[PDB]
């Protein structure tokens, strides 16, 4: 079910284009090489509780 | 916040507090970026002059991470009206950038379509603030957070004495004694997805707090994402 099926396996945003899932991230994140995971570009990325 | 628990160290880093001249909070806000705060438009009618404090969890002590910021620009939605509380949204641009650190970090702005299908369909959202802890009591000196269920739109419209427009949504409990309250207005309503929190609403209003058969009414952020994008340039 694409994006309906476990968020299309995306860490964040999921889009259905040509019966294919397309993952994307929030500002401040970089889509990982697998095209699914979102990696923080710098310190204190949005949406993350602070640990340090 | 009625019920719920304290925000522990680093748990609600996106919480902002609008403070008046007497240096006391009267509303909340959400950190969107180093320069922008998201709050309720109706809060701009609660003080002639105000600033924004971030990184605070206890108003009685100096936890060291607190930082007060002067507002450079107030961007209130022109369609807001206190007659209906519709379009209860505003963006504040700070004069100096917020330096992120422990207890000071932004919440993520989601994309509308994804947020409405995935985030707003989750069982719950998280609301937080320094507002009243009971309808007839005082504002808390401690930042609280509360997990609030998304409420069925029909149910909530039936429960309201006032019109729930397309820019509002309900969250909270029918009878359970937990709810946002006076003073939390303008504060964050975020939804957690895979350990990342996205802004989904703005504390707006409610007929009392934690009253039986009443829900907390929030501004539907996903309906203003394009508006927020544009405001974050003014
Ligand atoms: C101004 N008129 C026209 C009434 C109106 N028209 C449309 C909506 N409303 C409307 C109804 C009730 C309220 N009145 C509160 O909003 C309120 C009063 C108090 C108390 F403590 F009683 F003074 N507390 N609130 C409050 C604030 C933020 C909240 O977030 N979630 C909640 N349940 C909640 C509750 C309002 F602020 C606007």
């Amino acid at each position: 079910k694409l994006c309906s099926l476990d968020n299309g396996d995306c860490d964040q945003f999921c889009h259905e284009e040509q019966n294919s899932v397309v993952c994307s991230c929030a500002r401040g994140y970089t889509l990982a090489d697998n095209g699914k995971a979102c990696i923080p570009t710098g310190p204190y990325p949005c949406g993350k509780q602070t640990l340090e | 916040i009625v019920g719920g628990q304290e925000c522990k160290d680093g748990e609600c880093p996106w919480q902002a507090l609008l403070i008046n001249e007497e240096n006391e909070g009267f509303c909340g806000g959400t950190i969107l970026s180093e320069f922008y705060i998201l709050t309720a438009a109706h809060c701009l009618y609660q003080a002639k002059r105000f600033k924004v404090r971030v990184g605070d969890r206890n108003t009685e002590q100096e936890e060291g991470g607190e930082a007060v910021h002067e507002v450079e620009v107030v961007i209130k939605h022109n369609r807001f009206t206190k007659e209906t509380y519709d379009f209860d949204i505003a963006v504040l641009r700070l004069k100096t950038p917020i330096t992120f650190r422990m207890n000071v970090a932004p919440a993520c702005l989601p994309e509308r379509d994804w947020a409405e299908s995935t985030l707003m369909t989750q069982k719950t959202g998280i609301v937080s603030g320094f507002g009243r802890t009971h309808e007839k009591g005082r504002q808390s000196t401690r930042l609280k957070m509360l997990e609030v269920p998304y409420v069925d739109r029909n149910s909530c419209k039936l429960s309201s004495s006032f019109i729930i427009t397309q820019n509002m949504f309900c969250a909270g409990y029918d009878t359970k004694q937990e709810d946002a309250c006076q003073g939390d207005s303008g504060g964050p309503h975020v939804t957690r997805f895979k350990d990342t929190y996205f802004v989904t609403g703005i504390v707006s209003w409610g007929e009392g707090c934690a009253r039986k058969g009443k829900y907390g009414i929030y501004t539907k952020v996903t309906a203003f994402l394009k508006w927020i994008d544009r405001s974050m340039k003014t």
